[PDB]
């Protein structure tokens, strides 16, 4: 159950993950 | 004629193994006459050393 | 094999996508029930043996021919192999249980299960009763919440014979 | 691709999700499935991990298969004799050697051979020694030599002893000229006694079968090979590679 | 090979009597340090490679054994040796989750004295890198844990001295 | 039977019989009138026996009938006597075969399994085992119960 | 011991313990108090404990203390109380180790012969068993009598 | 496997029955004909390279096809592969005189041999009349009762080659 | 397996012949081109990782959905296993060429790898045009004639699959 | 074959061919137009060889065609020299392989069974080999009638 | 001997000796005498038997006698007779054992390579034994002849 809340929150905000990431290294 | 115990170590040449195969390189085993030269000549061929070999019966 | 945790993650990696509501559901049924489940296992484990002997008196008092020369569990060979095969059927439909999938039962039971027993010359419906009288018997004994999960499995075995 | 920018992205990714996570477990929990990332990626600064190869004789062909595809852990336990060993793990390997070598538990019978299982435990024969003997024993001349004609004999054989199939028509050629020859002993002797035997198991490895993910698998015996990697493999009488091959 | 539970349960029974207080308080000894045996672990079994990568480059790589005529000096022989020092730091792995020296006597001090021997393998050598894996490990454990791979490294060490 | 057994020692090596093997086979089928003999006088005397030895059984095993016994009871006394039923015509088979294979077969591959999960004690099948030996070599002549005190004795320690 | 099987399974695939087996080994530290607990609960319950599993076989099997039974007598109640005390030794000790190995080793292996020696039926082992896990596990709170259940129907099954 | 004594046995085990008069007659049939088998047994075991050397004769000798090439025993190693099948067979054939019964023929020579003769191209119907020769050769070695019991399981090969 | 001698010494041996002036033409012609065989097999040797490389990078640029999720390229474990694949084509081609006889590629390779493929769920059009890069790659770097050579033995396989 | 056996041991320990076996390979097909030669001249001289040989073999042998001999008789004596006739056709045979495969495959393996199973007398066979190995090494040249004599040689061995 | 069969038999078996076996050891001792008397026949008679039979060995192979045999010479000669007189006393050990293990453990395991390297025929061997046989039969009794007959058949077929 505590894994699957921790999953919950990570799917929720995963484009902004991404999407971070990609700005890191990219342009 | 009946029995020979003989202490062995075969090494490894063709590669190198993950596992344990300590057991597989040396050991001591009791070998039937019959089996004997046919051991003895695998052992010979995989490049192994015959410690020793004695009577038991 | 599978469990029901792969089955989720393949079927939501094959299209490419996170868990959505369904999987998380899916996810929360499944894990809702382990507690009980492996209550279920644990008590099934300790106890197989027992299981065994209630479901083959009760197979056995129903039909009796089976026991009686001519019988296909006439032998103490016959009848040691009929118990067995009923606790393979125990430990799978456990291994199944505890799993959530029925794909170890395709893989290891059902999969040479009819060729075997044509080829014994077993009697396929006394099979499907003796794991009928096991049903039974686990449901009495691990409570009525495991012995639907049990009995899921158990039926699951049953059709796949017959 | 840079390997450096994945693995700055990589780090990028450990720290926004451990920054949502609000709690010291699952922030390490996380940390820790992206530093397994980082660590393969830092581990292959060498080249990937070397292929298993499977070796073979010139008769059947010799196979790959990628270190990647073995470790999904699908991988077989082996069960091994130490000498050291208390009892009941002892018994352990003594009950995986007889249902490797009669297809299943025969205690399920009360058959055993004692004397043999002592020998095996206390170390005056090996797992190996303990094989020939336990398939040259009547029990299993009774089970699995009776019932079939030599080529069906030959097979499962194979299964057996090598943990495998067979993969040629010289393999049953010659394996069928060792037991037409010299019968079940000889058989026997000849699978436990050849290169391959020594090559994968050992003195001290209960054999186990070496189907899809253990070794690299051959494509030209597929189907006949996983018809024998079954338990209604015995209820089958004609024999399965020798006209495959001849096929 | 038995575990500090396994060799209290001996003990107990060939004096055929009950857990006293005694052996109670040896098995929370035991337990309450469980979680730390974890932790080192978790860390050995993450960074094995990096520390066995450690002891190899601060014990043997720049000695003569790595040279031609050293015993280092093959593809096979170099692997081997790495492949050694592998077994080295995953046996005392699990001597320390075992908190007990037997599986180091019964699984790798079995026969590999001798075996040494008849390879030609140095015996000082071999401990010398034994010592530097233990010294890595420690680093990476920190102290605490690093005492008690401490014990199982010099068992190995002498055992092989 | 004898000749089986010579036939798949001789089939499992590749080989004909041996001299010594068809002797065997010689000595074996000489020696078929008696065992023809021995197996009728047992089976002519099988309802005699049964009851003899269950009533032998019982009164040296009165538990197994007492209260909270296994046996106790109409239906599982008589289940008592169609298992030395059994065993009377297990000894029978394997008296004219000249060896315990059909008892080895039929009655003695996996007969603790089966009594264990019918919970039926085993020293009470060596007792009743015993009592039917003493039963049925009473009928016969020196010769005749020595050889039928085997067939019982293999019986017995295949049970215990 | 939980560990040492862990240990066992990571040495027969060659490789350091796997997060599931590393898990095991955590929860099995963690519950090390409560386990302690209960083996030194079944401790201070020592005469109580083996005298109602005693007399509740005695109820449940009259044929072990009846005229015939292989326990009947009043010698046979010393072996009687020494060995129900053997076995709750064995228990405690799988308790405190995680696993039945220690029974398995010092009071299974072997024991089906040995109860054969001694002409002992098994089903009065099962029944003991029962007995003493009935007492047991009444005593005990339900969590960890649940935890002690499974150590005694292993003895149950593995006597039978 | 199975021979005469073994198959009364067995008849009389199914149906659950002691052994009656029938029983006794048929267990009594082949105890008196044991001497005779056991001498033909004996005879066969002392001449099997000349009963196979004369039988493969005729039969090469009838049918040079079969060894010249393209011929199915064209090389030493077919050749010798047919010789090992015809001695294979005689071998059998005494085995199954000697039993008194046909199993060991079914279970241990003829299950799966024809499908294998159809994989491999042999002609079957040239081994059947090898076998006829064979069984020829063997019934002048062996003599009048002792040619009729043996030609029974040559026959009964033979068929089930077919 | 055959190659180009054995092929013509088993065609001679069927037939129970001496090589006659065609079977000494056919062998002139085989120890002709011996020397362009193994300098196109040393090639390929040393460019294997070459070949594969661009042979895939070529394959899955043409076919995109066998690396997108639910194709079966689409992990870095069944990738590596069909660059393996590939790596085994290529290997048996070589042998092929260097054999002269498409033997090797009809034992070894081309039997049982339909059904292998169909069990495992690998696409079969796919592979087919893999072993069509790998002979557009290979062309180039082995010359003209070699080329004709090795895409011999490439239609071989691909028509076999496909 | 000499490229079967490279391509075999290559693909044994799954490897493209090493240098080495490139080298044999190459050295092989350098030596074609020899052994095409040697060949050409054995299939055109068959007949005169196996005239002369079968000539030396029953003169230095005479009681193979002796009465009571195994080659007695037209028809036998016919047989004879086609035996030799297929020898002497897979000698050619190992000729263009460049290795005694062929020889092996086709009249080796077996062929102590086969001639036990005619009352062929081995010895005879290998004069006869030897024989004809002379006859045919006669006609060539020095440096071709070694290596045709080596492929004899081996199949004079291989019947002894 | 057949005591050996039975005791190795039951040691694979891990149990005493099964009935067979036990008939094995009454018909073995029972029939002792009878077998002793042959054993004595043939011993006593040795000296005619063998120089007899080599009469007829040399009357059925004239190539043998001829040059260019192995039989033709003198000492050559006294050599098979002394091989006769060997295998004479193998045939009486066999006799005494009730089996052939005595037999197989000299002159009959290895035979054939043996023979090779003496460049010896072995249809000689076989014709030999015959004639051994026949020449022993005719003044051995026939009921004893039978199991002497019976025994040289399995070692003329261990030859063939
Ligand atoms: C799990 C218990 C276990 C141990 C301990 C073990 C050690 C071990 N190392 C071996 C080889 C070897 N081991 C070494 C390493 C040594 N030489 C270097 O200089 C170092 C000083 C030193 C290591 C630190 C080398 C160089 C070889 C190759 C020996 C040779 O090929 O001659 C071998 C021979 C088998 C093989 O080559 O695969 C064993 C048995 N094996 C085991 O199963
Ligand atoms: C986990 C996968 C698996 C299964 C399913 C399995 C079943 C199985 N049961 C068998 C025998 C048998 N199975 C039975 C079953 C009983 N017959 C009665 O009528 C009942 C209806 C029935 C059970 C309630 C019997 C009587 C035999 C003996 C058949 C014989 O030996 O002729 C056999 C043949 C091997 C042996 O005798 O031990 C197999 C393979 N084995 C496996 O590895
Ligand atoms: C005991 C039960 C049993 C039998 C009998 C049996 C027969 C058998 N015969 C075989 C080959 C053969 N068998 C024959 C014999 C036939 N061809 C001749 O023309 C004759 C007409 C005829 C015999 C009289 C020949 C010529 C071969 C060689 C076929 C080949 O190698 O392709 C093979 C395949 C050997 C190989 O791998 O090459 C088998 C298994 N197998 C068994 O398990
Ligand atoms: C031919 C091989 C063979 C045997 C031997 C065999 C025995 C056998 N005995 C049974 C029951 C029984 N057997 C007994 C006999 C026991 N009572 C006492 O404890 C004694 C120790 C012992 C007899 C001396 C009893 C009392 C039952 C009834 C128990 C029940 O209801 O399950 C049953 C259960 C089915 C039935 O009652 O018909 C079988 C199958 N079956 C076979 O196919
Ligand atoms: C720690 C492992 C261990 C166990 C378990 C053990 C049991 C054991 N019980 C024995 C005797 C015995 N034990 C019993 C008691 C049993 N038999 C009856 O059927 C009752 C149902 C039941 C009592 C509940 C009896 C009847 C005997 C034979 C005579 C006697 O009472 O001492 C003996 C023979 C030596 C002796 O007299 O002490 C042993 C070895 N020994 C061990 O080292
Ligand atoms: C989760 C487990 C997993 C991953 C991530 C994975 C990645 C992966 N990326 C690939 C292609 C590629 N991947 C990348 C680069 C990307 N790669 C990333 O690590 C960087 C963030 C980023 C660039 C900075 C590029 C440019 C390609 C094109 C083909 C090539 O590189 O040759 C391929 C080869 C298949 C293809 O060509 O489409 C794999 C297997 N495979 C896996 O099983
Ligand atoms: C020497 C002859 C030979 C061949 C050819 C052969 C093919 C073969 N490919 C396999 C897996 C595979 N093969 C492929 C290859 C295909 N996937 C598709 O996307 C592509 C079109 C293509 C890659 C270019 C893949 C992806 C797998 C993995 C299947 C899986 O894991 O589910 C396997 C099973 C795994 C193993 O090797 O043990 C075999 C046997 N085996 C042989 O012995
Ligand atoms: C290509 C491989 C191959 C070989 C070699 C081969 C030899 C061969 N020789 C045969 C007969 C024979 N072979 C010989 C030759 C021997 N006689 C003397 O002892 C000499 C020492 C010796 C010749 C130098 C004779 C005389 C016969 C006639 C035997 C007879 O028909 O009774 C036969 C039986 C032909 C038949 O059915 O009538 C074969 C098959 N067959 C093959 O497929
Ligand atoms: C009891 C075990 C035993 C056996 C079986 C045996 C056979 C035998 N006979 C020998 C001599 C011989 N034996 C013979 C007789 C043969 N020539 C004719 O074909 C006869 C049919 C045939 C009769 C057997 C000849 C000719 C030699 C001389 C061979 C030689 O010394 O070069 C030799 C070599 C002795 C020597 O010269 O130093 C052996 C080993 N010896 C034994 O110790």
């Amino acid at each position: 159950q505590r894994r699957l809340a921790i999953v919950q929150i990570l799917t929720t905000n995963a484009e902004a993950i991404v999407s971070r990431a990609a700005g890191r290294i990219f342009t | 004629t009946r029995l020979f115990k003989v202490t062995a170590l075969i090494p490894s040449y063709k590669k190198v193994r993950g596992g344990r195969e300590l057991q597989n390189t040396y050991f001591t085993k009791l070998v039937e006459y019959d089996r004997w030269f046919a051991e003895q000549q695998r052992i010979q061929k995989q490049g192994g050393k015959i410690l020793s070999v004695k009577m038991v019966a | 094999m599978q469990d029901a945790i792969t089955s989720v993650i393949n079927t939501y990696d094959v299209q490419g996508k996170y868990f959505d509501t369904s999987a998380f559901d899916k996810l929360k049924a499944y894990y809702a029930t382990g507690e009980l489940r492996v209550r279920a296992a644990g008590t099934i484990s300790a106890n197989a043996a027992t299981i065994i002997k209630e479901a083959s008196a009760k197979l056995f008092s129903n039909q009796p021919d089976l026991v009686r020369p001519g019988g296909n569990a006439y032998t103490t060979r016959r009848y040691a192999a009929c118990v067995r095969d009923m606790d393979y059927f125990l430990r799978y439909a456990t291994y199944a249980m505890l799993a959530g999938d029925t794909s170890i039962l395709d893989e290891r039971v059902l999969n040479g299960l009819k060729e075997t027993y044509n080829s014994l010359g077993v009697p396929i419906s006394s099979t499907v009763q003796g794991i009928q009288a096991m049903k039974e018997v686990t449901g009495s004994l691990v409570g009525s919440g495991a012995a639907k999960e049990m009995g899921v499995y158990f039926d699951y075995l049953s059709s796949g014979l017959s | 691709c840079s390997i450096d920018a994945t693995i700055v992205a990589v780090q990028e990714m450990r720290r926004a999700a451990t920054g949502y996570l609000k709690s010291n477990d699952d922030k390490e929990l996380v940390g820790s499935y992206f530093d397994v990332i980082i660590r393969s990626l830092n581990a292959d600064k060498s080249d990937t991990p070397a292929d298993v190869v499977r070796p073979s004789s010139p008769d059947r062909a010799g196979l790959v298969l990628p270190a990647i595809y073995a470790l999904a852990g699908q991988s077989r336990p082996a069960f091994k004799m130490s000498r050291t060993l208390t009892s009941a793990e002892k018994e352990r390997v003594v009950r995986a050697a007889y249902r490797q070598v009669f297809e299943r538990d025969i205690l399920a019978y009360g058959q055993s051979i004692s004397y043999l299982d002592s020998k095996v435990k206390n170390g005056e024969i090996s797992v190996k020694e303990f094989i020939r003997l336990l398939g040259k024993s009547e029990l299993y001349r009774k089970q699995f030599f009776e019932p079939f004609i030599n080529s069906r004999v030959l097979e499962l054989a194979f299964k057996h002893f090598l943990g495998r199939a067979p993969e040629s028509r010289t393999e049953v050629q010659n394996y069928y000229s060792i037991v037409a020859a010299q019968g079940l002993g000889g058989l026997v002797d000849a699978l436990v006694d050849g290169e391959e035997y020594g090559r994968i198991f050992g003195e001290d490895t209960v054999p186990f079968i070496r189907d899809l993910g253990q070794e690299a698998q051959p494509s030209w015996n597929w189907g006949a090979a996983y018809s024998l990697y079954n338990y209604a493999a015995p209820r089958r009488k004609v024999p399965q590679f020798i006209t495959l091959y001849a096929d | 090979m038995q575990d500090v539970i396994g060799k209290v349960i001996a003990e107990y029974d060939t004096k055929g009597k009950y857990l006293d207080a005694a052996a109670l308080d040896l098995l929370r000894s035991y337990f309450d340090s469980g979680d730390l045996r974890l932790k080192a672990a978790q860390a050995i079994t993450a960074n094995a490679e990096v520390i066995v990568r450690a002891a190899s480059a601060k014990a043997l790589h720049y000695t003569p054994v790595t040279k031609p005529g050293g015993n280092m000096y093959y593809a096979r022989r170099y692997a081997s040796c790495i492949r050694d020092l592998d077994y080295f730091l995953r046996y005392a792995t699990y001597a320390m989750l075992a908190d007990n020296t037997t599986l180091l006597d019964e699984y790798v001090l079995k026969g590999l004295t001798e075996t040494y021997r008849a390879l030609g393998v140095p015996l000082d050598i071999s401990v010398r890198a034994i010592n530097a894996l233990k010294e890595v490990v420690a680093g990476q454990v920190g102290p605490k844990a690093g005492q008690e791979m401490a014990k199982y490294f010099d068992h190995l060490a002498k055992g092989l001295g | 039977s004898v000749v089986t057994k010579a036939i798949v020692s001789a089939d499992a090596e590749a080989r004909y019989l041996s001299p010594g093997e068809l002797d065997r086979i010689r000595g074996f089928v000489s020696s078929g009138e008696r065992r023809l003999r021995v197996a009728q006088t047992l089976t002519e005397s099988r309802e005699r026996i049964i009851k003899q030895a269950g009533d032998q059984l019982f009164q040296k095993r009165p538990d197994l009938v007492s209260p909270g016994g296994n046996a106790y009871g109409a239906e599982r006394t008589a289940s008592c006597l169609r298992d030395l039923d059994y065993y009377l015509r297990l000894v029978t088979f394997g008296i004219v075969a000249g060896d315990v294979t059909p008892i080895e077969e039929i009655g003695v591959i996996g007969v603790k399994e089966m009594y264990r999960n019918l919970e039926v004690p085993l020293p009470g099948m060596v007792e009743a085992v015993k009592a039917m030996k003493s039963v049925a070599t009473g009928l016969l002549s020196g010769d005749d119960s020595a050889e039928v005190g085997y067939y019982f004795d293999y019986l017995a320690g295949a049970l215990a």
